[PDB]
């Protein structure tokens, strides 16, 4: 069993608030084909100044996935 | 002679029949017909 | 069905490497890739990292090898051979 | 390393080693040990010690000669019925050392 | 693997100075025939 080092002394552990309204902000940003956009290169080999049809996972084209995003914590000037 | 031009695209069609004739022997031998490997010698080094 | 990772230990003394064997038709097993093919120096093609360089038809066309230098692949080529015969005189003769 | 280190498991304990991505020299470590029989499935003996696969499974354990017969994928014997199995449809090769 | 989720980060930044951190989209992937166009750089510059 590897070891990541001693565990954190305090059993209490920070609070955290949950504001899913916040973080709902539209900003779509829908998969392009003609741009290769999430195209994962062939593992096996490469292939040069050629155009073929591959069988590979990809994803769909114009899909606008899921968003999320990080934002700082409260905070009150000196201590958040 | 032109694309617009019948004669020309004939003559190019000519010359088109007769690449797809020795195309298609050059495509079978990298296709492989329910083996493991097209080429003979890969085959025989993996099995008995 | 296309990729094989684990491979036989193999070592090559010196005289056995891509490089001093330039235009001679060899058997060639570089990273598991067994074949015989004639090599020679082009201009570096395809994505450095991926050293296997397939073309549309998934052929080896090229290779980049431990040295740097990549290395254009063509399969040895044989010489064609007809005979002119003519049944009359009994003679023949060899076009190639 | 592992295989040549500490105790063997019984044939129903067999601990499995697996290789995806490495180079295998099979005959150095045939050397280490003494064959008395070697045996392959789908593939020759030969063959196995020079060739490449997607992926490599080695399954190490101590089993005597004497039951040799009774390990076999035809046999109907209670140690192959129960304590082990190796899938048929890929190449399987069988050493006793 | 059945399941994923993903772990909330907070940056315990001064009141006074915030950075807008950029948002991460998250595409599943399914297997797709895909036409890849490759240049001579070997990189696909464009996809059907």
């Amino acid at each position: 069993y590897v070891d990541v080092g001693p565990d954190s002394v305090k059993s209490a552990c920070i609070e955290v608030d949950i504001q899913q309204t916040f973080f709902d902000k539209t900003w779509p940003r829908p998969i392009d084909v003609s741009k290769a956009d999430g195209i994962i290169y062939p593992q096996g080999r490469t292939y040069s100044n050629i155009t073929i049809t591959y069988q590979g996972l990809f994803p769909y084209q114009g899909d606008h996935g899921d968003m999320y995003v990080y934002s700082a914590g409260h905070a009150t000037g000196t201590t958040p | 002679f032109t694309t617009t031009n019948e004669a020309f695209q004939k003559v190019q069609d000519a010359v088109n029949n007769n690449a797809q004739a020795l195309s298609k022997l050059a495509s079978e031998l990298s296709n492989t017909f329910g083996a493991i490997s097209a080429s003979i010698g890969d085959i025989i080094q993996r099995l008995d | 069905t296309d990729t094989n990772s684990v491979c036989p230990k193999l070592e090559f003394a010196n005289d056995t490497k891509i490089a001093s064997q330039l235009g001679n038709c060899v058997e060639y097993s570089l990273y598991g890739v067994s074949g015989r093919g004639v090599f020679q120096n082009c201009t570096a093609v395809g994505v450095r990292q991926q050293r296997f360089v397939y073309d549309a038809y998934q052929n080896l066309v090229g290779y980049y090898s431990d040295d740097g230098n990549y290395y254009c692949l063509r399969a040895c080529v044989s010489v064609p051979v007809s005979v002119i015969y003519d049944k009359e005189t009994k003679t023949h003769a060899t076009l190639f | 390393s592992p295989l040549l280190s500490g105790t063997p498991p019984q044939v129903y304990n067999f601990k499995r080693l697996v290789f995806t991505n490495c180079n295998y020299n099979l005959t150095k470590l045939l050397s280490l040990f003494s064959v008395n029989d070697f045996t392959c499935s789908q593939i020759s003996p030969a063959a196995i010690a020079s060739n490449c696969y997607s992926s490599l499974i080695l399954d190490y354990f101590s089993y005597p000669l004497s039951m040799k017969s009774d390990l076999s994928v035809s046999s109907a014997g209670p140690i192959s019925q129960f304590n082990y199995k190796q899938s048929f449809s890929n190449p399987t090769c069988l050493i006793l050392a | 693997i059945k399941y994923y989720s993903i772990i909330p980060h907070s940056i315990r930044s001064i009141q006074s100075d915030r950075k807008a951190w950029a948002a991460f989209y998250v595409y599943k992937l399914q297997p797709l025939t895909f036409l890849l166009d490759f240049s001579v750089d070997g990189y696909i510059r464009r996809a059907i």
